[PDB]
């Protein structure tokens, strides 16, 4: 019996800063045992300064991308070239997911950019539209590895006060643009060694008021 | 006279008087103009307003990253067929990723206009558009009139008075059709040539409406003080 | 829902410095019989693109049609068709993508996997994949079925990464082509000795290749291997 | 197009008056008379037939009174065709009432659904209205015997007797002289014949150019009985009231 | 939903039906009316799917509402039960079926009768002169073919119907929260406050 | 389908088939709505050219909406019943999904917008009907009184009248009747509504229709008796 | 989940934990299960998380359009019916919800209405909704009067979602608090099970199971 | 008879054309935009004095943000603020914000040529429609049927709107306070209406970015009558 879905491997990584928003994925492209592109792209400038990526089955996920780039254009022709806001953006994609309730796109969506206050932010999607605005995601094929380290290293969960006797919690700060990258690296380098379908290469999208800037690195291509 | 009741009706002498008095609201609107060089196209138009308490209504409307049109006549009817424009030059980048032809454009708006002028019921479009772009073979410009036909040209102009500044463009046609990689002189050119249309009023900064579109200029709209360098 | 009946079997292709090659077999399957042998899977489209297609041949005739139909639609109403508003790869692949996706969409796929080798018109080449789930990827090397587990490791010796194109010849290209062809007749046993090869040139243009032939083959070695085991005679 | 050849049955005149429901009972006012007769032990229905021939066959003939259930029936005035479209939905009506509910359709409901239907024809649609007028004779449990009237308006009102068709002011003038609520069947059956007979375009009044029937309680205990009268009935009813 | 019994005596109809709503291993209410008034001296209790119940009782309720507006007149027990058996059978045969079964108790004014109907999921109507639902009967009926008589009071009844729901609160696996009584007669509905 | 736009707009900015539904209202018998202190009553002329009449069994002239709301009207008799039932059937419906019935408010903006549309349907002509609307809220025990017409508008009404005879009528209101201290009983406010009946009406036998409404759905009809002895008790007042 | 909220003296409580799941792997510990419709009126969520947000989102739609219409705010029945009337149309199509809506209006007073995906529709005083329920009505039940003060019914509240949290695998993250009266809802903060449970353990000598 | 989307000789839709007609027999509503805020105010015009006032609805909320006023045939904006308050409401759903004043304006006048041989005609009312929104903040449009939309910053329609037009011209000013355009507003209805004005009479309303869409009270706009005729006889 014919099956409409498949699983494209990869993972992505969502970070927001203060002034700042990364969104990070592998440019791994596979299908069961075997390699389709080291480098495939899946984390897009969608305009308006929001990033977006929709990591699972590639097929749905670039029709959801798609979908949504086309959304921007719309909005800005019915609404006087008004710039559309990441919270906007996330209720739209919310819409957009939830449409096909009964015929999922089965990815799971995160998108990054600044909110209204020019504070970073980063919207966590599941694959029928449930959204919700956080810090820290990760999301994809290694989401199980990575997630973890980031509740440890970003939001410093279960890490306390030396000499407080585990009465005093960590402070929350936010991270500097090179703390964070170097955080993403060693995540995507630490999932990479231990599954199989993450490796080849690592996009990040970094997004500050200036606009959008790209970063890639190399990653172990086994 | 008993042959203008409807649009599927002909006159004795072959004529579709519907249409003709679709034509005639094109006549009534304000006067718009359009012109190209070989790298950019450019409209200018004259916004019109009902008086000093109200605002001036807007001429130019973008269709895509490399095109859109200007409109007299009905406004309704423009907003109509620039959407139709819209979803045509975006069915064009989402299914064969590729950026529609101003030529094809134009085609289709012909056939569209072109129904509503064969069928009992409906009616004609009562508004003519230039639409300007820039694709794969250049810098294009084109008249739509609501009878169906489509005409690309050098320059032109359509609405009231539109006689003086039509005539301007065919004296200056061998000046501004060489006026490459310069925006703000063709603009000029496009400026002085609705001047020819203007009676007792003068170009203000809330008045004066002009777009551009070239080779390395996405279709962008001035209004307000950012037109104020060209009066 | 569909089932695959008569089935072609892989199609391979590389990029090289100034365009790509692709090839696949002349064979139509039926099953494990090896029906009918006279069946081209590449099909140029303008001067300019050559679509691979493995998978359900009554689909892939489907897909000919189509894309037959697409060339006389751009020319309609179009007097640069034979020149600026020529159709380029990326329009031919676009469409097909979006044809793909829409029928699985509706539970009812083209069962085939496609490739889509071309250059454009500024001269960069141009090589997508596209299959019956919609699936959509671009690699310097590209190949379905038994070729992406057997030909992809032999072509990706020659071009790993992008710094590579520039450095491969049409020559070298080739001849790597050649090489995964013979390598599929030996191990893929729904394939056969008879195939075409392609190859799009941004200089030489198009040269499409018929009536090859596996050659240079290695089965001397087969005589001296006896029995399971144990068996000496 | 076509609005060219369109005559617009469905609007108002300047007065606020629908056209063509007046020209329909400018219609039924050439139709045979037809009367209808409430007494306090049944309901008489008689009706003239419109200019009858020798050689019309009298008494396998259906032109004025219908049956629309057991409990129901009526008589009618105008187009004869229009009357049977609308009797075939009558009588479907009132057999859906009876399979959803296990009851013989209330006479009011059956009426005011048929003048529901008429009423449409007057609001929209663009077709002419139907050109007939019922006089519906019926009985049930709860108000027990009723007659009815509905025209192509579709507004129908209720009467203890009613004269439908032609000379219904003639008519209607010698109903209000004669009836009294006492009344019995036997006296009402009289009533209306003794009316046709004067209001008559008629030279006389015969046994051939009637239909006649009577809704009693005649039955053995507690039930009601349809009479459709025969033409030997018709005959004796017409010798019996001294007419002939 | 679970248990709705119905005992039709001499001068009334008496309706009991159960309490609890459950939903997994969670009692999620003790206090649960199953039933609706569809007219002065027309009551119909419910049991069946969840969602269903409720919504078919209150779609019934709003039709023979409708039309006691329309014709200023009540419909008898007979019509109405006639009418709900007519939906439950066209809805057997729908896309999605109301799985919902029910009880009728109502006093025809006209007759001076009470008048006691059980019409399934399916559509089929008997007239009683008791009747349950569900594995209620599976007690009940045996117990009533012993003790009820046709002449019995409206009192009588009652304590024929405490005998019902002390052998069901005995025997049955489920606990059902015990039952709101409703009693249907010439003076119209009324509810018991103390069972 | 039958699409004819015949509610169309004339070169001096009117809609003749929505004014010329007026004039089969100006047509109809003659209504009244009079709202008191704690009630609201229905007056109805009924034509006296009609006799050996069944009043057992002829369609009344004022209808139950719901068990709180009453509507009557005046025009064309076979139009009022297509709003009566659209009505009903909402009133219906609002019970069932809001668990509340509808107010008068409602069920008057419900029925105005359904006249409304057929205004301009394609199709259709507008409904030769204008209706009042009475009654009270649930849970509210100030009276309610609206008026709807053939073009769709609504609004409120302290006293009004609709049909033949109806500007006669309402000029007698606008004097006889005080905002400041409206009918305090039952009693003033159905004797005012006779009063104001009498000066069109002929006879007070079987000509006159009342219907009072009181809060929490008691609404009832008076019969000839009753009707009557309002008529006797305001001539013998006259002669002075 | 475990959702919960209760009618009493002062009103309604209304609290819910913060966890979402995707089988046995935690998603989220920081997810809103309250939905603020208006002033008056809330919604619990339990079950699908996009069926829940989605829907209770759009019912707050619904229940605007109804206040601009009528020139009144909907009534918690209303509200809670259109709801119920939505997913009995999607019955059997596999929607999953467990929705509370609370409010306050006039002609009610406090009312609560529980209401699920396969339809049924319950007005009550207390409910527990979710994986959890059952532990947190333990805890409920044994410590409900309705004679409680404001003070200790936002205790309660608490408490019985932290007995969930703790008992339930798939349930925990934060207890978030609200309070309905006749003025409107009150937010009672966000309270993390991580500091909770030994604040609660030391404080009250509860949770002796647990290693102190 | 002819067409219903038939164009003139001239080249206007007879049937839009014939709509304006209406309108000019419409009751006066007037709007002023203003930096403090935007003031919508109409006549409401009872055809008896037995006909409670309070009843005659002509200002309306659309959302927090956006008010209408109408004049004309009033029966054919019910649908029309019908689909406007579903347009804002549906607009915050799919994009979790307000909607802009001049999208729901337009959204509006979609609807207004959706008409032929869709409704039956054009409609026979014009619409008012004022707001604010963070992009161009305070706003005043008119909505006509043939489906065309001005910007104003003040603007009059209706019977006597020639006239106040010409007033309003002349009174407004890029300065105007609230409280300004409150008695403005007053003062202009006061010059064109028939009757002599008053609270029950008349309605005023505004929109303010703070407090939103206000209908005022009877009491709060009988005080400010008192307070503009105080000012006119002080000079
Ligand atoms: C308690 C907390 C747990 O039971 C509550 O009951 C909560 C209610 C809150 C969240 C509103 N329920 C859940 O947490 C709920 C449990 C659940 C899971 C699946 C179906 C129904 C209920 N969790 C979710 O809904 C999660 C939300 C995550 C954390 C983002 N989503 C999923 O499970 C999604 C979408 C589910 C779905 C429903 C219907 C059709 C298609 C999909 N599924 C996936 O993410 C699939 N999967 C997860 C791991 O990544 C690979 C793919
Ligand atoms: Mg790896």
């Amino acid at each position: 019996q014919f099956n409409p879905y498949g699983d494209n491997g990869g993972t992505i990584l969502g970070i927001a800063g203060e002034d700042f928003a990364v969104l990070a994925g592998d440019t791994r492209n596979i299908t069961d045992y075997s390699i389709n592109s080291r480098y495939e792209p899946k984390v897009f400038d969608c305009g308006d300064n929001i990033v977006m990526s929709a990591n699972g089955f590639a097929a749905d996920g670039d029709a959801l991308v798609k979908r949504f780039k086309n959304s921007v254009k719309w909005y800005h022709f019915d609404h006087n070239d008004k710039k559309l806001s990441i919270n906007s953006a996330a209720r739209n994609i919310q819409h957009l997911l939830y449409g096909k309730r009964f015929f999922p796109y089965y990815v799971h969506t995160i998108i990054a950019g600044l909110d209204e206050d020019g504070k970073g932010a980063v919207y966590s999607f599941d694959p029928v539209g449930s959204y919700e605005r956080e810090q820290c995601r990760a999301g994809g094929a290694a989401a199980s590895l990575i997630m973890p380290f980031l509740d440890n290293q970003v939001n410093f969960k279960n890490q306390y006060e030396p000499g407080t006797n585990g009465k005093v919690k960590k402070p929350l700060k936010y991270l500097s643009v090179e703390e964070v990258i170097k955080l993403v690296r060693d995540s995507f380098t630490s999932a990479t060694e231990r599954h199989i379908q993450v490796g080849d290469g690592l996009e990040i999208l970094i997004v500050t008021k200036d606009g959008v800037r790209k970063e890639f690195y190399e990653l172990k291509r086994d | 006279n008993n042959y203008d009741g409807d649009t599927v009706t002909f006159s004795p002498t072959g004529r579709l008087f519907q249409v003709e008095y679709a034509l005639e609201a094109i006549k009534q609107g304000s006067v718009t103009v359009g012109l190209r060089s070989n790298t950019h196209a450019v409209l200018v138009a004259l916004k019109r307003n009902a008086d000093e308490l109200s605002s001036y209504q807007k001429k130019i409307i973008k269709c895509d990253e490399h095109m859109g049109l200007s409109l007299a006549g009905l406004a309704p009817d423009a907003r109509v067929l620039s959407n139709y424009l819209r979803q045509q030059c975006n069915y064009s980048s989402l299914v064969f990723n590729r950026k529609l032809a101003v030529e094809r454009a134009g085609h289709l708006l012909c056939d569209k206009a072109q129904k509503n002028t064969q069928s009992y019921g409906g009616r004609p479009y009562g508004v003519g558009l230039l639409i300007i772009g820039y694709d794969k073979s250049g810098a294009h410009l084109l008249e739509f009139q609501p009878s169906g036909n489509v005409t690309e040209l050098y320059g032109t102009a359509i609405g009231a008075r539109s006689q003086g500044a039509k005539t301007y463009l065919e004296r200056t046609l061998d000046t501004f059709i060489k006026i490459d990689g310069n925006p703000d002189e063709l603009i000029k050119a496009g400026v002085e040539a609705i001047s020819q249309s203007l009676r007792d009023e003068s170009l203000t900064v809330d008045n004066l409406s002009i777009a551009i579109v070239g080779k390395d200029t996405p279709f962008t709209i001035y209004d307000g003080e950012a037109v104020a360098k060209y009066i | 829902t569909q089932q695959p009946i008569v089935t072609g079997t892989s199609v391979i292709s590389m990029k090289y410095d100034n365009g790509v090659i692709i090839a696949a077999d002349n064979l139509g399957s039926y099953g494990s019989l090896l029906r009918f042998n006279g069946v081209e899977r590449l099909i140029p489209v303008g001067d300019n693109t050559v679509v691979g297609i493995s998978g359900d041949i009554s689909d892939m005739q489907h897909i000919e049609r189509l894309l037959k139909d697409l060339v006389t639609e751009n020319a309609y109403d179009n007097p640069l068709a034979d020149a600026e508003e020529a159709l380029e790869p990326s329009y031919i692949f676009e469409y097909l993508a979006t044809v793909m996706y829409q029928r699985r969409s509706k539970m009812n796929p083209l069962w085939n996997a496609i490739i889509v080798a071309g250059v454009q018109s500024n001269g960069d080449q141009f090589l997508r994949y596209v299959n019956l789930l919609g699936v959509t990827y671009s690699s310097p090397t590209l190949a379905t079925g038994f070729g992406a587990h057997m030909a992809n490791p032999l072509l990706r010796k020659v071009v790993d990464r992008e710094s590579d194109i520039p450095k491969t010849t049409v020559q070298v290209a080739e001849e790597a082509i050649v090489n995964a062809m013979r390598v599929l007749y030996y191990r893929d046993a729904r394939s056969s000795r008879n195939f075409s090869l392609a190859i799009i040139d941004k200089n030489t243009g198009l040269t499409f290749k018929k009536n090859l032939q596996v050659e240079n083959m290695k089965w001397d070695f087969a005589k001296d291997i006896k029995g399971y085991g144990t068996q000496k005679i | 197009g076509s609005r060219r050849y369109d005559s617009r049955t469905t609007i108002f005149s300047p007065e606020g008056r629908l056209y063509q429901v007046e020209y329909a009972l400018e219609s039924i006012s050439h139709a045979g008379t037809a009367i209808g007769i409430m007494a306090s032990d049944g309901i008489v229905l008689a009706a003239e037939r419109k200019v009858t021939s020798t050689l019309l066959e009298q008494d396998t003939s259906t032109e004025k009174l219908y049956k629309l259930n057991d409990k129901i029936a009526v008589a009618v005035a105008g187009l004869t065709a229009d009357a049977e479209i609308l009797i075939n939905t009558a009588r479907i009506h009132a057999q859906n009432y009876l399979k959803t509910y296990n009851e013989d359709i209330p006479v009011e409901i059956l009426v005011r659904r048929l003048s529901d239907i008429k009423q449409g024809y007057t609001q929209h649609g663009g077709l002419r209205p139907f050109g007939v007028s019922f006089i519906y004779a019926g009985y049930d449990d709860r108000y027990g015997y009723q007659l009815y009237t509905s025209n192509p308006s579709g507004n129908y009102t209720g009467w203890k007797a009613i004269s439908v068709g032609a000379n219904t002011s003639a008519a209607q003038t010698l109903l209000q002289m004669d009836y009294k609520d006492d009344m019995k069947v036997d006296d009402a059956i009289e009533l209306a014949l003794k009316t046709l007979s004067k209001t008559t375009d008629s030279s006389a009044l015969t046994y051939d150019r009637l239909e006649f029937a009577t809704i009693r309680k005649g039955a053995n205990d507690g039930e009601v009985y349809q009479k459709i009268f025969k033409p030997q009935e018709i005959k004796d009813i017409l010798v019996k009231t001294g007419i002939t | 939903m679970d248990i709705i019994l119905g005992i039709r005596v001499q001068d009334s109809v008496i309706l009991a039906s159960s309490k609890a709503v459950t939903r997994g291993i969670s009692v999620l209410k003790d206090s649960d009316d199953k039933t609706r008034q569809l007219s002065p001296h027309t009551l119909m209790s419910f049991a069946g799917e969840a969602g269903d119940t409720v919504q078919f009782a209150e779609y019934i309720q709003a039709n023979i509402q409708l039309y006691s507006i329309r014709e200023d007149y009540e419909l008898s027990p007979q019509a109405v039960s006639s009418f709900v058996r007519q939906e439950l059978a066209k809805s057997i045969r729908s896309r999605r079926p109301y799985q919902v079964n029910v009880l009728i108790g109502g006093y025809d004014k006209k007759k001076n009768k009470p008048e006691l109907y059980q019409i399934d999921y399916l559509g089929t109507k008997v007239e009683l002169p008791y009747g349950a639902h569900g594995y209620s009967g599976f007690y009940t009926f045996s117990l009533l073919d012993h003790h009820y008589r046709p002449d019995m009071t409206t009192e009588e009844g009652l304590d024929l119907l405490k005998l019902c729901v002390q052998e069901l609160e005995k025997r049955m696996p489920m606990d059902f929260k015990g039952v709101i009584v409703k009693i249907v007669d010439k003076d119209g509905i009324r509810q018991v406050d103390d069972f | 389908g039958y699409d004819r736009a015949l509610s169309i707009f004339s070169p001096d900015g009117h809609i003749f088939q929505v004014e010329y539904a007026l004039e089969a209202v100006k047509r109809g018998t003659c209504a009244v709505g009079v709202k008191g202190k704690n009630c609201v009553v229905l007056g109805c002329e009924r034509r006296s050219t009609l006799k050996l009449q069944d009043t057992r069994i002829t369609p009344s002239k004022v209808s139950k909406i719901d068990s709180h709301v009453v509507l009557s009207f005046s025009g064309l008799n076979a139009d009022s019943r297509i709003l009566i039932e659209k009505a009903r059937v909402e009133a219906q419906s609002h019970r069932l999904t809001l668990e509340d019935p509808v107010t008068v408010e409602y069920l008057t903006r419900y029925v105005a917008g359904v006249q409304q549309r057929y205004t301009q349907s394609g199709g259709v002509r507008p409904f030769g009907v204008s209706t009042l609307i009475a009654g009270f809220d649930p849970r509210d025990d100030e009276p309610k009184l609206y008026q709807t017409e053939p073009s769709g508008i609504y609004s409120s009404w302290s006293a009004q009248t609709i049909g033949r005879n109806s500007k006669t009528v309402r000029e007698f209101l606008e004097k006889n009747y005080d905002r400041k201290e409206p009918p305090a009983t039952v009693e003033e406010c159905v004797k005012l509504t006779v009063r104001s009946l009498l000066e069109v009406v002929q006879t007070g036998a079987k000509n006159i229709e009342i219907t009072v409404v009181k809060p929490d759905s008691d609404i009832v009809a008076l019969s000839s008796e009753e009707i009557n002895q309002y008529v006797t008790q305001i001539e013998q007042e006259k002669q002075e | 989940t475990t959702t919960l909220a209760f009618r009493f003296q002062g009103g309604i409580i209304v609290a819910v934990n913060s966890r979402a799941t995707a089988g046995n792997w935690v998603a989220s510990q920081t997810v809103k299960k309250v939905i603020e419709i208006n002033p008056f009126l809330l919604g619990t969520m339990a079950g699908g998380a996009a069926d829940c947000q989605f829907w209770e989102t759009w019912l707050g739609s619904q229940c605007r359009l109804h206040e601009l219409r009528e020139k009144e705010r909907i009534s918690v029945a209303a509200a809670s019916k259109i709801l119920s009337n939505l997913v009995y149309q999607y019955k059997g199509a596999g929607l999953s919800m467990g929705t509370m809506i609370c409010g306050y209006t006039r002609k009610e007073g406090p009312t609560i209405y529980y209401v699920d995906s396969d339809g049924t529709r319950l007005k009550g005083d207390i409910f527990c909704v979710g994986s959890g329920q059952t532990f947190a009505y333990g805890v409920l039940d044994s410590n409900y009067k309705w004679d409680l003060s404001v003070e200790d019914a936002l205790y309660l509240g608490k408490r019985s979602i932290l007995a969930a949290a703790h008992r339930d695998a798939y349930s925990g993250g934060s207890v978030n608090l609200y309070h309905v009266t006749e003025d409107g809802w009150i937010y009672h903060g966000n309270h993390d099970v991580g500091e909770l449970f030994w604040k609660v353990k030391e404080e009250e000598g509860s949770f002796n199971n647990v290693i102190g | 008879d002819r067409g219903v989307s038939t164009f003139s000789p001239e080249g206007r839709l007879f049937q839009v054309e014939y709509s304006l007609e209406a309108i000019k027999l419409g009751s006066t509503a007037i709007g002023i935009a203003t930096k403090e805020g935007v003031v919508l105010g109409v006549e409401k015009r009872a055809t008896s004095p037995l006909l409670e006032s309070d009843s005659i609805e002509k200002i309306v909320e659309i959302d927090r943000h956006i008010g209408c006023a109408m004049s004309g045939l009033t029966a054919d904006a019910r649908s029309m603020i019908e689909h406007a308050r579903t347009a804002a409401v549906t607009h915050n759903l799919y994009y979790d914000e307000d909607i802009n004043v001049e999208s729901l304006t337009q959204s509006v006048c979609d609807l207004a040529l959706r008409f032929g041989e869709l409704m039956s005609r054009p409609f026979g009312v014009a619409l008012l429609i004022a707001g604010h929104d963070a992009d161009d903040g305070y706003q005043l449009f008119h909505a006509e049927p043939s489906g065309t939309f001005y910007r104003y910053n003040a603007k009059a329609i209706g019977s006597g709107s020639e006239g106040a037009q010409a007033e309003l011209l002349n009174e407004w000013h890029s300065s105007l306070t609230l409280k300004e355009a409150e008695l403005l507003v007053l003062k202009i209805l006061k010059q064109v209406m028939e009757e002599k004005l008053d609270e029950n009479n008349a309605q005023l309303s505004c929109i303010t970015k703070q407090d939103g869409f206000k209908i005022y009270d009877n009491e709060k706009t009988a005080e400010l009558i008192k307070e503009l005729k105080e000012k006119e006889a002080a000079e």
